[PDB]
């Protein structure tokens, strides 16, 4: 039949009193309801991914799409929220959390947000890469937006983009939320997949703008639609910044490229005085003891234009560096003990990249203070895996500490040729050779990988051939 | 009518909360009238009082108090309305958030009467503080109704030290997310007070200091030129306002991402030139001129901040030496007082003060008063007061002092502890003949129906029969007589 057989699927949602069996228990009622608005919607997306269902339930006259459009108007809140979610799901969409301040809800939608295959047991840095760094394709067509086209211009034609107006100026403070995303999703949408044309009737809000700038109307109504705007605002920014990198070992990687790329287009005197305020200010002297020092005045300290131990040959930054160097080291248990969620986990690690640049600057005098840190590392190495004979128990604790947060400092060394040649007289290479053939290690292998810098000809690539060619099936399929 | 519903308490409401309602109706029907201007100043410093003692069961009388309120202070004149509105500001720090409905008419009020310079310049200031926090979030209904009044303060003020501005820079800094569509007119005034020489040193110090504490609740990227080009051209001018100028540059530099690189030539002319030294602004620098990390360049400031955010009645009663008219007003002002100062109850102690200076507000409070002293009494303290109520009646015949006995008596019937016990089933004899000589003729039938409901007799059919004829009855008299011709014995009919 025509307009009673297909649209008895959208009963649950058009009609606000469903009884679908005329003999059922009361004591369910309310859990009846539940199982209706969920089944019903598997149906209703269901329907509107077959040509067939599309093209019947939005004919040009009396449809089902209308009726599903005109019954988001009304007033109710238990087909509101219930309508948003299958909304949300039509357009694939990633849901908010619930609440009633926008920030939250707005810090839930981004793209760059943890997700848990990211970790180091599963994918490590393949798998977050790739919802970060953009596809290679920029003429390949994308069959799915052809298809989210065509159901973005049938809602428009219809009226949603007028209904969800109504939507968010009034309704309850945490459906308005929800219904603000949606809106700010559809836009963007909408200004790269839709043709001219269709976007000419679009991007002017004709409805919102005249509610925002009205005084004849109720007062309280004017600021919610002005502040929604104001909060839709916002929503382009986080879509301008786009996906950002939330891992160090995938930060290192997109910084070493946007420089090469760079370096190839052909500030202050920094006075003693200077640095000696700045020095008694970084309390690492008079306090001997880790969690007082200033951690904000140290990394500035450390790449400061013209301050790199070279310059400046003094008995206090001879002092200043040993001090520091002593808390890094990894035989002195002060910093590799520490909790995987420590607080400042973040801060306390770039220091240490941030300080290992510091001291290659000075090339002919920092190399006796950097040949300490790389040798330790090596006979950090030798234990952890096991590769000479041992108990292997750095196993336990490399995986909840901060041990792990080491092969950033040896990848930062790569990327200068005067750090890859500090290697090889360390012969910390010739180490990493070695334990690319460990069978019950994998976790192992797969920082070692990704920290190396590949960018130069070197033992670097070395290194990886082997890893991706000879070792087990399971860690070559990461490679 | 209502008014006069509360005064029996006909809604049974319990004597908990009885009270503070009958105080506020005593008190209302003495503050709408403009002929008693004198006691006006006392009565508010105990409605204030009622208000703070409840607490959060004082809203439901927000709609009798307010509207009188706000219509006293526009007709009243003089000393009273700067003292009026510090009172006022006391009843929205008490109900925080349902005095919405009545904010519309505030707002309109505090217009007319904050004159550009006048000595009610602060209690309109303090009083603003007040409201933000009682809506606190969303005051920005009304804030844009106040802004044209405040916009002209910054360059038209007279006070010495501008301290006026001052005083009212300390009340911006609590707005703080309110005020979002509208920082766009607002902050221009605010940069105008830190570069301009001719202003006194202490209001560009607040100057200053209004911003960066604004900055913890505000994003200020887009006013960015706005504001960055008055600081450049004030820590070369002044050389005593770079320690607290940098403050607040500092807390900008933070809120904006690297779009701030491109300035950094522009300021380190002005660093370099002076010898500017400051420990935070020069941790930020870095930051930005070399790389710290990806995600936290180009962050939205309101998400960092939301980040990081996650007993002695006898003597009055037993005198006995009343005999004069005149003695008997006197006890019965002596009684009345007596009751309101010790009555169990905060509300009731409080109007006290007033009942001195004006008598006519204890008449109605009586009632009231009566039953909370009498509830505590046991039954031998309670007992001693019944039988000196029976002298009372049985003694003059003034219709004042016996009309307030009469209502009194009503007054414990309708309530649901029963009528006070009395000589013989709760005095209906007694009073029956005491309200026929004080011609109120509604009670005298209703205490004679109650006797007849306990055994006929031809006495009370005979006064049943006069109290008609003088109520203007002469039918429902008629039925009377016709009951005593079928219903009672034959030939005892009286031809009276």
């Amino acid at each position: 039949r025509a307009d009673v057989e297909l649209e008895r699927i959208l009963a649950p949602y058009t009609d606000f009193h469903y009884r679908h069996s005329p003999d059922t228990a009361e004591g369910q009622l309310k859990e009846d309801r539940e199982a209706r608005f969920l089944a019903s919607k598997m149906g209703i997306i269901a329907t509107f991914r077959s040509w067939a269902g599309i093209i019947n339930l939005c004919k040009p006259g009396n449809s089902g799409i209308q009726s599903l459009i005109g019954v988001l108007c009304i007033p109710n809140m238990e087909i509101r929220r219930g309508l948003l979610e299958v909304l949300y799901d039509i357009f694939r969409l990633p849901l908010p959390v619930v609440t009633e301040e926008f920030i939250e809800a707005l810090l839930s939608v981004d793209p760059g947000r943890f997700q848990d295959s990211w970790r180091l047991s599963d994918g490590f840095v393949a798998a977050e890469a790739k919802t970060i760094l953009p596809h290679r394709a920029r003429s390949r067509p994308d069959l799915m937006d052809n298809y989210l086209a065509l159901i973005l211009s049938a809602f428009i034609r219809n009226g949603l983009l007028e209904g969800l107006v109504e939507v968010i100026t009034n309704s309850d403070d945490h459906i308005s939320v929800r219904a603000t995303i949606l809106l700010g999703e559809l836009l963007h949408m909408a200004n790269t997949i839709l043709p001219h044309s269709h976007s000419h009737h679009l991007h002017c809000l004709p409805t919102l703008m005249n509610m925002a700038a009205s005084f004849d109307i109720p007062k309280e109504k004017r600021l919610r639609a002005s502040a929604a705007l104001n909060c839709l605002k916002r929503f382009h920014e986080m879509k301008k910044r786009g996906p950002k990198p939330y891992s160090l070992h995938l930060d290192h990687i997109i910084q070493k490229a946007i420089a090469t790329h760079q370096k190839r287009d052909q500030i202050l005197k920094d006075t003693e005085e200077a640095l000696l305020i700045n020095l008694r200010d970084s309390q690492v002297l008079q306090h001997k003891e880790n969690l007082e020092w200033n951690w904000n005045l140290i990394g500035t300290i450390l790449k400061w234009p013209n301050v790199n131990l070279r310059n400046y040959k003094d008995e206090q930054l001879h002092r200043f560096v040993r001090r520091l160097l002593y808390f890094y080291k990894p035989s002195s248990k002060l910093y590799a003990n520490l909790d995987l969620d420590f607080a400042k986990a973040k801060q306390l690690t770039v220091v240490g990249c941030q300080f290992t640049e510091f001291l290659l600057e000075s090339e002919e005098d920092g190399q006796g203070y950097l040949e300490d840190l790389v040798k330790d590392i090596v006979q950090w190495l030798n234990a952890s895996s096991g590769m000479k004979p041992e108990r292997s128990l750095q196993n336990n604790g490399l995986l909840t500490t901060l041990s792990q947060h080491y092969f950033l400092f040896i990848g930062t060394l790569s990327c200068h040729p005067h750090g890859v040649k500090m290697l090889e007289k360390c012969s910390v290479f010739q180490c990493l050779l070695n334990l690319c053939s460990l069978k019950n290690q994998d976790h192992l292998l797969k920082l070692t990988v990704s920290s190396l810098d590949y960018s130069r000809d070197g033992l670097a690539r070395v290194i990886l051939s082997k890893i991706l060619t000879a070792a087990t099936d399971a860690c070559r399929l990461y490679a | 009518y209502s008014t006069s519903e509360m005064l029996v308490n006909m809604g049974n409401l319990p004597l908990d909360e009885f009270y503070p309602a009958v105080s506020m109706v005593a008190l209302m029907r003495i503050f709408r009238d403009q002929s008693l201007s004198h006691h006006h100043t006392m009565v508010v410093q105990a409605i204030t009082f009622i208000f703070k003692s409840l607490g959060l069961k004082c809203v439901q009388f927000l709609p009798q108090v307010m509207p009188t309120f706000l219509n006293v202070i526009r007709v009243c004149d003089g000393a009273i309305r700067e003292f009026l509105f510090q009172q006022l500001g006391m009843l929205v720090s008490f109900v925080k958030s349902h005095i919405r409905p009545y904010m519309d008419e505030i707002v309109t009020l505090m217009r007319e009467f904050w004159v550009m310079n006048t000595s009610i310049q602060s209690t309109i200031i303090l009083l603003i503080e007040q409201i933000v926090v009682a809506l606190g979030g969303e005051f920005k209904l009304y804030l844009p109704q106040l802004i044209p009044h405040m916009l002209r303060v910054f360059m038209h003020d007279n006070s010495p030290g501008r301290i006026v501005s001052i005083k009212l820079l300390a009340a911006i800094q609590l707005f703080g997310a309110n005020l979002d569509d509208y920082l766009h007119l607002l902050l221009p005034p605010i940069v105008k007070l830190f570069d301009a020489p001719e202003a006194p040193l202490p209001s560009r110090k607040a100057a200053l200091e209004t911003v960066d504490r604004l900055t913890e609740s505000l994003d200020f990227t887009d006013y960015a030129s706005r504001i960055i080009h008055p600081i450049v051209r004030t820590l070369d001018q002044s050389p005593e306002l770079r320690s607290t100028a940098m403050d607040t540059l500092s807390s900008l530099v933070f809120q904006l991402g690297k779009k701030y690189q491109i300035f950094i030539p522009m300021v380190n002319k002005v660093l370099v030139r002076h010898r500017i030294n400051h420990q935070r602004y020069d941790v930020l620098i870095c930051r930005i001129v070399k790389g710290y990390t990806l995600a936290d360049e180009e962050e939205d400031p309101l998400i960092y901040q939301h980040r990081m955010l996650r007993i002695n009645l006898q003597k009055a009663w037993g005198a006995a030496r009343r005999v004069s008219k005149d003695d008997w007003l006197e006890w019965l002002r002596r009684l009345s007082l007596e009751l309101l100062k010790d009555s169990s109850s905060p509300s009731l102690r409080s109007c006290w003060a007033l009942a001195q200076a004006y008598n006519p507000m204890a008449r109605d409070l009586f009632n009231a008063a009566f039953v909370s002293c009498w509830s505590e009494l046991n039954e031998d303290q309670q007992d001693e007061l019944i039988r000196s109520i029976e002298l009372a009646l049985t003694s003059q015949d003034i219709a004042e002092v016996t009309q307030t006995l009469l209502n009194l008596a009503e007054f414990m019937e309708h309530s649901d502890k029963g009528p006070l016990p009395l000589r013989d089933d709760n005095g209906i004899v007694l009073l029956g003949e005491r309200a026929a000589k004080c011609r109120a003729y509604a009670k005298a039938l209703h205490y004679k129906e109650l006797e007849f409901q306990k055994g006929p007799t031809p006495a009370i059919l005979e006064s049943l029969i006069s109290i008609n004829n003088k109520l203007q009855q002469p039918e429902a008299a008629a039925g009377v007589l016709e009951y005593a011709m079928k219903h009672f014995g034959e030939l005892e009919i009286q031809a009276t």
